RNA sequence: UACCGUACUGCAAACCGACUCAGGUGGGCUAGUAUAUAUACUCAGGCCAUAGAAUCAACCAUGUUAAAGGAACUCGGCAAAAU
RNA sequence: GGGAUUGCUGACUGAUAGUGCAAACAGUACUGUGAAGGAACUAAUGAAACUGGGCUAUAAGUGCGCAUUCCACCAAUACGU
């Protein structure tokens, strides 16, 4: 179970095992409180697999890190690795689910809302 | 020319340059090998004798749902 | 007697003295705090750190 | 967008003595963040069969608790943690000498390293796997040994 | 060109390219004018656009294999004309000619001969600028289709206050207490529960 | 359960950035150093 | 003659830069004849501690200017054999030059772009410990005839019954 | 204690004449290697010469000898 | 039974003196001849990296010895020697 | 009086000038215990001092991008495209 975070175990392979896009708001808007919470979990262990397999790797993250280690903008061959990409996409639904889920707190009317509030 | 007037224009005035740590605040940021500076950690109890005591309700738990298995939702979507 | 070290350092001094706090503590020390800001410095105070 | 607020040692120092809270909710939706560093090869065979290593080490964030590493790992990730020691670091210190000369330095973002021991986990615990010598001739042996050599200089060649 | 870049008042305030990529095109000034190539890629920059040709302006250029002396290597590549110094072919005389941004019928806008009747026959197509169709390639593990990730899973006809959906077990009725489908077992294994448990056993005993 | 070369100080250990262990540190610098092997009652030099 | 030019900027004024100073050097001091010739550009010493070297080989032949850069001990007189054999090599391989018949008639010392310091002077002033650079250019002609060697050859120690 | 004046190119060139090596009017040459040095040094491998291939001494034989090896 | 410190340096090339600065910098532990933490040699331990190479300059600094005298030197036995 | 947008405004300046700053991070590096002081650095071209050697001894065209006015759709009252 630690092979979880310990890599990706298709990348050992050449064959790559996400090869799609991140989670938008407005699809998000429409899964239920559970579904949304099981997706955050599995999103927060997608989160600590790539950044462990780029940890490995010595690559930057976030485009402001790259600025750091001296490493050119876009024109690198490191922008384009796909863990760094899997990375973005993933933080980009950790990001949208907890927006969603501040905007159906705010969406509501009674002291439900106050407990609404201390779970997220 | 109150208190908390002057301390929300420094942190206003502290919210630019801000990011990856630059500058000035390389070196500030070894403070916290030089005062015993506290993070941003939850406590989970107090010293009565001495003995730290932790007290049971404010031990973290972590609400994990049933099974994140042959669940049919992924972090990610097809294009 | 060599001078030139008159600079003893210590940092319960140091905060003590040029901290937030103290800086906060009196009216002339805020429009110090004020006129810092109106120049425009980087560095607020002495134990400033994030 | 809100970020990280500047701190002061005086105001730490003045208002001080953080109070635990009256209530802690079980938490849905948690934000903590773990990632393994380097291990060797072996280990990573290791690792892929049967998942299981005695000691990992991890990079987490500064605002983390052992029990909150041991209660995750236990609680998402279906382990037997022993116990849990942890290290503050400080970020690496970063030079990006600009177009005219500047010495543009940064300072990454500090993290706690957490060494955490392991637990076999259900019947399995054969794979802890490991003649004699006299200690008194390990000690006679090392005591007669030539001595390690002064470190060189990095301009000297050796 | 001039050298500052940052000085030149940018160009082009309504978007609209009258050269497209992968047409045939006509050089009008330069080392090689009267020479033809077709477009590599336009560079479309507001201040100071470039067209890069099929093999016209060719330039050595030194690609330098990091090192501090002289070792790297010398590749011939085509370099950036400005937008200004082409001009299309049209395929009758083989002579440069203007593009104009005629309207046909249903409202689009394409490019025509300029001239005084212009119509079908006029009209030079423009290929379109993108292919990166993820969409091939897909169906890979740890992704959803679009068809799953669209369901209509979210209603507010449930959730209601209800304190006491409890259904009373140790802490899965905590959560629904302070507002829930099933915790994992191992979740509350790692809240020991067997702490007492031992006393109590041995005590009995 | 030592590496006495190390210990004497002929041989290069297990961490080798700190050259001067406290009482603790003793356990975890030594090149021999076990993680399966239970942790002792006091964890002395 | 260089009917193509260069991709960038930069290397483009590199190179004629170059064929400036490679019209400079033609039809100027010397020239016309084929010449082999290096540049030794950065030498970590000053320009009086080449100079003194710089004097020795001034107008000798090849090999008695090796033997006399040689038979010191001094470290300019190591940058000095770098930028003959240099000068030698390029004579003899990358043109077409007899050898044995090379004088040394051109070679001098040039400055350099300096490192600035600092020296710590008592009383608070300050000082310097600036670090000099040189550059050395040599110039090896083609005599008409082989020269006097100018220095007897001897038979070393080892050459001995 | 102290130059009263600026000194002129042409009077810091004739103090500087000190300063200036003597060149040295014999070489001793290895025929083979090409080696250069004075004529009562030693310059084979032994010392230092990285181009020697041994042809500078041109004879060496000495096989017999008879002592006790102290061990 | 949590949180913070734990590397390295700390009479010093890493602190305070612009410096790899002959200066300034707190507490504790210690073996023998031996007897006091003084003195000479030494234990454990550490060191002989930060200009090197020979040689009879004058002169300068710091000392050893000096025949017969002895403050006669000098503003003043100052400085050395002496107990 | 003060704080931000616009100036088919300028016989204002054009990198030792103009703000202290035209710049990857200027109220920065750096100086000072502190309040406080406070730089240099655009892109090409490459003058002199300086130091070695040698010697002497056709006020035009052609392409692009806009602005003005025509036109035809216009919110139909300042132009909207
Ligand atoms: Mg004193
Ligand atoms: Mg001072
Ligand atoms: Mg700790
Ligand atoms: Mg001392
Ligand atoms: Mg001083
Ligand atoms: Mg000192
Ligand atoms: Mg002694
Ligand atoms: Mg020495
Ligand atoms: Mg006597
Ligand atoms: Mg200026
Ligand atoms: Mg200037
Ligand atoms: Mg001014
Ligand atoms: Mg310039
Ligand atoms: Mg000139
Ligand atoms: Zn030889």
């Amino acid at each position: 179970d630690v092979e979880n975070q310990g890599g990706l175990a298709c990348v050992p392979k050449p064959c790559v095992s996400s090869t799609g896009r991140g989670w938008k708001v407005e699809e998000l808007r429409l899964k239920s409180w559970q579904d949304l919470h099981k997706l955050w979990y599995v999103s927060l262990k997608e989160r600590n697999l790539l950044l462990t397999e780029m940890g490995l790797k010595h690559i930057p993250k976030d485009a402001a890190h790259q600025v750091m280690r001296r490493i050119p903008v876009g024109a690198a061959s490191v922008e384009e690795d796909p863990h760094r990409l899997r990375y973005t996409e993933v933080q980009n639904t950790l990001r949208h689910i907890r927006q969603v889920l501040e905007e159906r707190a705010a969406a509501e009317l009674v002291p439900k809302l106050r407990r609404e509030m201390l779970e997220v | 020319i109150g208190r908390e007037a002057v301390v929300d224009l420094i942190q206003q005035s502290a919210a630019k340059q801000s990011g990856i740590r630059k500058g000035w605040q390389v070196k500030a940021a070894t403070w916290v090998k030089r005062v015993h500076v506290d993070r941003g950690d939850v406590k989970v109890g107090r010293l009565e004798g001495g003995e730290f005591q932790v007290l049971p309700h404010l031990r973290p738990r972590y609400f994990v749902p049933a099974d994140l298995d042959k669940f049919q939702l992924k972090p990610y979507v097809e294009v | 007697g060599n001078r030139g070290n008159t600079y003893q350092p210590s940092r319960r001094k140091r905060v003590n003295r040029h901290g937030l706090e103290k800086r906060l503590s009196t009216p002339q020390g805020r429009e110090v705090l004020l006129r810092r800001l109106r120049k425009g410095r980087w560095r607020i105070t002495v134990d400033s750190f994030r | 967008e809100q970020e990280t607020r500047l701190r002061f040692v005086s105001s730490e120092w003045r208002s001080g003595r953080p109070q635990p809270p009256e209530r802690r909710i079980p938490i849905c939706f948690p934000n903590i963040t773990l990632q393994m560093m380097k291990l060797t090869p072996e280990q990573m065979d290791q690792v892929k069969e049967t998942g299981w290593l005695r000691e990992v080490a991890f990079k987490t964030t500064p605002d983390v608790t052992k029990l909150e590493i041991a209660a995750f790992l236990q609680s998402v990730y279906g382990m037997n943690v022993e116990r849990v020691s942890t290290i503050n670091y400080l970020g690496r210190r970063r030079l990006a000498i600009s177009r005219n000369g500047k010495r543009l330095w940064w300072r990454e973002d500090d993290w706690k390293k957490a060494y955490v021991i392991f637990r076999p986990p259900a019947g399995q615990e054969h794979l802890l796997t490991r003649q004699q010598r006299p200690v008194i001739e390990q000690i006679r042996e090392a005591a007669r040994a030539p001595r390690l050599p002064p470190r060189p200089y990095p301009w000297e060649r050796r | 060109p001039q050298a500052l870049y940052r000085s030149i008042q940018p160009m082009f305030k309504t978007n609209r390219w009258r050269i497209c990529r992968d047409d045939l095109v006509y050089i009008l000034s330069g080392p090689d004018k009267g020479k033809t190539g077709k477009v590599l890629e336009i560079i479309k920059d507001t201040r100071t656009p470039q067209v890069i040709v099929e093999g016209r302006n060719l330039r050595k250029k030194k690609v330098k294999t990091g090192t501090g002396p002289d070792d790297f290597f010398v590749v011939t590549m085509e370099a950036p004309l400005h937008y200004s110094q082409v001009q299309l072919v049209d395929p009758q005389t083989g002579k440069p000619m203007r593009v104009i941004f005629a309207y046909t019928a249903d409202g689009t806008k394409v490019r025509s001969r300029k001239v005084p009747n212009p119509s079908t026959a006029d009209i030079i197509a423009t290929p379109s600028e993108e292919d990166p169709d993820p969409r091939v390639g897909l169906t890979g593990p740890k992704d959803t289709s679009a068809s799953l990730a669209r369901q209509a899973t979210y209603t507010p006809s449930a959730g209601f206050p209800f304190r006491v959906r409890n259904l009373e077990r140790i802490w899965a009725e905590l959560q629904p207490d302070a507002d829930x489908x099933x915790x994992x077992x191992x979740x509350x294994x790692x809240x020991x529960x067997x702490x007492x448990x031992x006393x109590x056993x041995x005590x009995x005993x | 359960k030592w590496d006495w070369k190390w210990v004497l100080g002929k041989a290069s250990g297990r961490k080798p950035a700190i050259t001067r262990p406290r009482r603790h540190q003793w356990h975890y610098c030594n090149p021999e150093y076990d993680p399966a092997a239970p942790l002792p009652e006091v964890l002395r030099s | 003659p260089r009917n193509w030019m260069w991709y960038d900027a930069d290397d483009e004024r590199e190179e004629r830069r170059k064929e400036r100073q490679r019209l400079a050097w033609a039809m100027g001091p010397g020239g016309g004849e084929e010449v082999g010739a290096a540049h030794l550009m950065d030498v970590p010493q000053s320009m009086k501690k080449m100079q003194r070297i710089v004097k020795l080989v001034r107008g000798l032949p090849y090999p008695d200017a090796v033997a006399q850069c040689s038979l010191v001990p001094h470290k300019a007189a190591r940058y000095m054999l770098q930028a003959l054999e240099a000068a030698h090599a390029d004579a003899t391989e990358v043109k077409g030059l007899d050898a044995e018949r090379l004088v040394v008639g051109t070679v001098f010392v040039t400055r350099g772009a300096y490192e600035p310091g600092i020296s710590y002077h008592s009383k608070g002033r300050p000082g310097s410990k600036t670090f000099h650079r040189s550059h050395i250019r040599v110039v090896l002609n083609q005599a008409a005839e082989r020269p006097a060697p100018f220095a007897r050859i001897v038979a070393p120690l080892m050459s001995r019954r | 204690a102290t130059p009263k004046k600026k000194l002129s190119l042409h009077r810091r060139g004739n103090r500087r004449v000190w300063y200036w090596l003597k060149r040295k009017t014999e070489v001793a040459k290895c025929s083979y290697c090409g080696a250069l040095s004075g004529r009562n040094q030693m310059f084979s491998g032994a010392a230092g010469n990285s181009a020697c291939t041994g042809q500078c001494v041109e004879q060496a034989p000495t096989p017999p000898a008879s002592s006790y090896p102290a061990e």
